[PDB]
């Protein structure tokens, strides 16, 4: 039981490290969403110009 | 000598009582399996 408790504390520390990975993935996902919205507005502008032509 | 018989018999019956009172086997079978579930991981933010 003592050895299993030690290994579970190690797993908890690894969970904290993967929480840091989660926050980095969160800010990456926000940048991905913002860039994708920029691509859509570029597409909308190009589609309108093609419609005028 | 019924008075001394009564007093000695009751003192001996109390002595047998306090001999039985310490006649037990202390079983240390307190398992520590609860510590296999006591640790809780750190909660993240969602």
């Amino acid at each position: 039981g003592f050895e299993e408790a030690i290994t579970l504390e190690e797993r908890a520390q690894k969970s904290a490290e993967a929480q840091i990975m989660l926050f980095q993935a969160k800010r990456e996902n926000v940048q991905f969403q913002l860039e994708a919205a920029y691509r859509a507005r570029l597409h909308h502008v190009n589609n309108e110009i093609k419609k005028r032509l | 000598p019924w008075i001394m018989v009564f007093l000695v018999s009751m003192a001996l019956l109390w002595a047998i009582m306090t001999m039985v009172f310490f006649l037990y086997q202390p079983r240390s079978v307190s398992s520590a399996k609860g510590f296999s579930d006591r640790t809780v991981y750190l909660n993240w933010k969602w």
